[PDB]
RNA sequence: CCCCGGCGAGGGGAGUGAAAAAGAACCUGAAACCGUGUACGUACAAGCAGUGGGAGCACGCUUAGGCGUGUGACUGCGUAC
RNA sequence: ACGGGGCUAAACCAUGCACCGAAGCUGCGGCAGCGACGCUUAUGCGUUGUUGGGUAGGGGAGCGUUCUGUAAGCCUGCGAAGGUGUGCUGUGAGGCAUGCUGGAGGUAUCAGAAGUGCGAAUGCUGACAUAAGUAACGAUAAAGCGGGUGAAAAGCCCGCU
């Protein structure tokens, strides 16, 4: 099965209406380094909820 | 002697596509589509110039309808009382006084019942 | 035009539109439909309709006051500076002169000037006649343009 | 003063780097830039280096200041595509567009 | 390029004699 | 000099109240659809909503001619295969009163938005109160 | 030459030049097609999408007002070549 | 199985007077064709009568494009052609002026010659869409972890399974 008519460039933007991202809005701190990072997650530093948790 | 067909054949599509503004989708953009499409906009302009005065004339009717039976009487004897009273003004200046000169209407719609009686 | 008569595609089958030859006109590089050749665009012109034009171009250099007749128009050394200065004297801008029969001194010294030509007067044509403002003739030449035109 | 960085022929669509630049548009430049770290795309890594430069161009250039740049405009362009051949079955050939875009990231102050 | 195999097909295509 | 038209921002709307006891349904329908469109005043537009409120009372007690009262049937389709569904006059007035009134000017409007519209300013009750008395209407005879 | 970037690609400055939106993907740089911004409309509404009428809004004028431009609620007629 | 609502007339028969109703007819302004008569033409004007739907097709009159002559002329770096807007103008094909871009050509008038006008031909060539960020990523023999390098390592190197 195919189009019997070209679909137009409205039809085309309702259709990606749904598409857009969602930007993360919950960047935590953490309690004694300062960085930011995502909830339950590690910092880039390897802190967790205040302690250094993997030493690399 | 050859010619080239470039700059005479831009400018033919260029005077079709600025009368075809306004137009939605490929109508406005597209050479195809909007040339047929001014061509169907000036065969409803040469008859609707025909009909603008058909449907002023069925307003301006109505207008009167209603004028006359706030004064008690219907515009098939309004207008009969006129012809026989001898008045010549049109439909297009009677629907206007029903509007903004409600005195003067009255006046008309005496003058057409003295002329039926 | 240079290729093959090979078929370009079968004719049936392929959900294209048909085709006999990469040359036909109406492909990109193909031939032109109606090409040229060399010809001939020479006309014919009655004698007496020649000689008829002449006689009516010639009664109106008359009548406009663009016809000139002298006896003798000639220089003495076939140099370009001697025309000119001699042009200058009667007020010859753009001129054709005819002459009975050509002195290779005058021929020689309105070579360079662009705007006059020194014609014998066998060698007269139409064009010349209405294409210079003046016309310069020695009365050598006006004698043999009246036998020649009758 | 306004301060602009391009990246010409970059090689992704530009339907896909549309979507992380209409995260960005209008915001500060302190939080612009951790909305592209934490999002989970490759045109997010091409954004973000567009909009460093555009930072960078705006201290050295300008001398403007880090703390106020806001991004103001932010749109993706159509580059060239390169034509590549594909094989199908049965010896029928697709084309295969491989499209690249036009990142222009646009800070100021004001 | 050789035509779609049931473009060809004497069952599918000769369906109506 | 063109011809006058009416501005709906600028259009004055007044209220009736309506009595439909023993008027014949057909013959009250109609004065209905004219004041609800505005075709009794001079400035009466085709495509501005220029006429009035008007509120029927006693929808139950409205009167029908000739055999119509067990005759007259109504009939709508509910949009699933084979749900063809009928009612007689008398079970209409029996279960919903005032929709017989409605019915009958919603098929005397004009069609589209604007026909829509003037539906809105139509208010049927089926007793002989209305709780419009905040609006002053205007006893209409007729 | 300086700066961001992977001693990248790409870009922003500086400089050359009459011109760099003449920067090597280089004279001019149309259309289809794809975007960003602004004004107006659009989530109770049925169809060749215009045409005739027409409110409101926005921006210009110029006035003791109502013209110009853009948009086009609602409404009559209207089944492409 | 009235177009619908609805109708006991808003149905049917007979009589009568109003009104609505078309691009028909009339009124006002304008253009053109064909006759007839003339302020007199010199082939144009004035008065009057009438005509002006149109396929196949016949007849008449024009617009614009490239090239040759007029043109060693005329316009043009104080901005040509081309591109893109705006205004004015003709019954139409069209014309004129000008803002911005462009950066070196263009061409009156009157004649002359045509590769002289494109939406269609399952037309030809190039560019770009749509379906759609959809199907698919090529044997169901299979991977896991630690270390190294690196801007970045599920896939590279080393090691053990
Ligand atoms: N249908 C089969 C066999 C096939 C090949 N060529 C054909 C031509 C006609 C009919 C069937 C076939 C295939 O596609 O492999
Ligand atoms: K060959
Ligand atoms: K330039
Ligand atoms: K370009
Ligand atoms: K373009
Ligand atoms: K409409
Ligand atoms: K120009
Ligand atoms: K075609
Ligand atoms: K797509
Ligand atoms: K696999
Ligand atoms: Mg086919
Ligand atoms: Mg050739
Ligand atoms: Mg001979
Ligand atoms: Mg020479
Ligand atoms: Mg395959
Ligand atoms: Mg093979
Ligand atoms: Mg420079
Ligand atoms: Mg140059
Ligand atoms: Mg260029
Ligand atoms: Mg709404
Ligand atoms: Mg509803
Ligand atoms: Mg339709
Ligand atoms: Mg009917
Ligand atoms: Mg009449
Ligand atoms: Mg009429
Ligand atoms: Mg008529
Ligand atoms: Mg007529
Ligand atoms: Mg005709
Ligand atoms: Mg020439
Ligand atoms: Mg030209
Ligand atoms: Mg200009
Ligand atoms: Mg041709
Ligand atoms: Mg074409
Ligand atoms: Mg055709
Ligand atoms: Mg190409
Ligand atoms: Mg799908
Ligand atoms: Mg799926
Ligand atoms: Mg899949
Ligand atoms: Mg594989
Ligand atoms: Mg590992």
């Amino acid at each position: 099965a195919v189009q019997q008519n070209k679909p137009t460039r409205s039809k085309r933007g309702m259709r990606r209406s749904h598409d857009a991202l969602t930007a993360v809005t919950s960047l935590s701190v953490d309690k004694t380094s300062g960085e930011k990072h995502l909830r339950h997650h590690i910092t880039a530093d390897g802190y967790y909820r205040g302690r250094k948790v993997i030493a690399k | 002697a050859r010619v080239k067909r470039g700059v005479i054949a831009r400018a033919r599509h260029k005077k079709i596509l600025k009368q075809a503004k306004g137009y939605y989708g490929a109508r406005s953009r597209v050479y195809r589509v909007a040339f047929q499409a001014v061509i169907k906009a000036g065969q409803y302009a040469y008859r609707d110039r025909r009909q603008r005065k058909r449907q002023f004339r069925q307003l301006w009717i109505a207008r009167i309808n209603a004028a006359a039976r706030q004064n008690g009487i219907s515009y098939s004897k309004f207008i009969n009382g006129l012809k026989k009273a001898s008045v010549e003004i049109d439909r297009k200046i009677l629907a206007d006084i029903a509007v903004f000169d409600k005195v003067a209407f009255t006046a008309l719609v005496e003058k057409a019942k003295a002329a039926l009686a | 035009v240079t290729g093959s008569g090979k078929k370009p595609w079968r004719q049936k089958g392929t959900g294209r539109a048909r085709s006999g030859s990469i040359k036909s006109p109406i492909w990109r590089s193909g031939g032109v439909t109606f090409a040229a050749r060399p010809q001939d665009h020479s006309q014919k012109v009655n004698k007496k309709m020649y000689r008829g034009a002449l006689k009516s171009i010639l009664s109106e250099l008359v009548r406009q006051d663009r016809l000139i007749v002298v006896e003798k128009f000639s220089v003495e050394a076939p140099k370009t500076k001697l025309l000119a200065q001699k042009l200058k004297d009667m007020a010859l801008e753009d001129v054709l002169i005819i002459t009975g029969e050509l002195d290779e001194n005058l021929f020689l010294a309105a070579r360079n000037l662009h705007k006059v030509d020194v014609r014998d007067a066998t060698g007269i044509d139409p064009v010349s006649l209405i294409a210079f403002d003046k016309v310069v003739m020695t009365a050598d030449a006006v004698k043999q343009v009246e036998e020649m035109l009758a | 003063m306004e301060t602009i960085a391009k990246h010409r022929h970059a090689r992704s669509s530009a339907q896909k780097v549309r979507l992380v630049a209409d995260l960005i548009r209008g915001k500060k430049v302190s939080q612009a830039l951790d909305i592209l770290t934490y999002t989970n795309k490759k045109a997010a890594v091409l954004v973000k280096k567009v909009l460093e430069s555009a930072i960078a161009n705006a201290e050295h250039n300008d001398g403007a200041d880090i703390d106020d740049l806001k991004v103001t405009k932010i749109f993706v362009d159509e580059g060239p595509s390169m034509k590549r051949i594909m094989p199908r079955a049965k010896g029928r050939a697709d084309r295969i567009l491989k499209r690249t875009s036009h990142i222009t990231v646009v800070v100021s102050d004001r | 390029v050789t035509s779609k195999w049931f473009n060809i097909d004497n069952k599918i295509v000769d369906h109506f004699p | 000099m063109k011809t006058f038209t009416a501005k709906p921002e600028t259009v004055k709307r007044d209220w009736y109240v309506v009595d439909a006891t023993g008027k014949t349904l057909g013959r009250l329908a109609t004065e209905l659809a004219r004041r609800l469109r505005g075709k009794h005043k001079a400035e009466y537009t085709p495509h501005v909503d220029t006429g009035d409120y008007i509120i029927v009372l006693n929808a139950d007690k409205v009167a029908v001619t000739g055999n119509k009262r067990t005759d007259k049937v109504y009939y709508h389709h509910t949009g699933h295969i084979g749900g063809i569904k009928q009612a007689t006059f008398e079970e209409m007035i029996a279960r919903r009163p005032e929709r017989v009134i409605e019915i009958a000017v919603k098929g005397m409007l004009p069609k589209g938005p604007l026909g829509r519209a003037m539906f809105r300013k139509l208010k049927v009750y089926a007793g002989n109160e209305h709780n419009h008395a905040a609006q002053q209407p205007q006893v209409l005879d007729i």
